[PDB]
């Protein structure tokens, strides 16, 4: 809020939380990202990115080593 | 404006050139353990520039694809971002 | 349970191509996300092959090696 960053990266900040706090931060970033900042996260708890508007899946693949592959998923065409 | 998308070459389980999707106002990167996802953030910091230790890596010749095992993909890596801002 | 649900889902048509969007035609957001993660974890166990080429389309699921028929 003092010195803005054009976009954000957030590593798993929903660490030990329950559904209430993750709902708090998700609602905050939904109301606050839309006109202040881009923000991208990594998570596992489904409600946090339930509020998301786009999703980046990655599938790892076997071989001599791992090769990861990208796919994209829309989220802004769904009810409630 | 914001960051549109990111391009990577021969860096942390990313063989060749693959165009990562355009970034909306709030997206997310989800996947199980060991899926190779924090490395995207590592590349973000790398093209922004930061010391190697915080990227869980040393000597910065291990960052190439295949180097942690011991056999690098090549001696050659690109990383590239595109910033999108208003005014087209 | 999801593996057997796909086993009957394949046998109804037999076109070896399961649509993600077809399964979530008449459900809410939460169960649709649960189904998406279900396809994800079934892909993880190497039981099924899922194809998606362009950045935004429906995901095509076909039986993999460990499909259990
Ligand atoms: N250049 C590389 N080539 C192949 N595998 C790698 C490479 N660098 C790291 N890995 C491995 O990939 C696995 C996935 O973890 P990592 O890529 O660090 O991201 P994340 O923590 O998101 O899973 C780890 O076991 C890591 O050691």
């Amino acid at each position: 809020s003092y010195k803005p960053a054009p976009f954000f990266v957030l590593d798993e900040i929903d660490a030990a939380l329950d559904n209430t706090n993750i709902g708090k931060v998700a609602n905050y970033i939904k109301e606050q990202s839309t006109c202040n900042f881009q923000a991208i996260v990594i998570s596992l708890k489904e409600e946090f990115y339930t509020k998301a508007e786009s999703l980046i899946g990655v599938y790892p693949e076997q071989g001599d080593c791992v090769i990861s592959k990208v796919l994209t998923f829309d989220l802004t065409k769904y009810p409630d | 404006g914001f960051l549109k998308l990111i391009e990577i070459e021969n860096f942390k389980s990313y063989k060749g050139r693959q165009i990562i999707g355009p970034f909306q106002r709030f997206t997310a990167i989800i996947g199980p353990n060991g899926s190779g996802k924090s490395n995207l953030m590592d590349a973000i910091s790398f093209v922004l520039g930061e010391k190697t230790s915080n990227l869980r890596v040393k000597t910065l010749r291990d960052l190439i694809h295949g180097a942690p095992v011991g056999k690098p993909a090549a001696n050659r890596a690109f990383v590239s971002m595109v910033y999108s801002e208003e005014g087209a | 349970q999801m593996l057997h649900g796909l086993q009957r889902a394949l046998a109804k048509t037999g076109a070896e191509s399961i649509s993600l969007l077809e399964l979530c035609r008449n459900t809410n957001r939460k169960q649709a996300a649960a189904k998406f993660y279900s396809f994800l974890v079934l892909k993880k166990q190497q039981a099924i092959e899922l194809t998606q080429e362009e950045p935004y389309s429906d995901i095509i699921a076909t039986p993999g090696p460990r499909f259990h028929i």
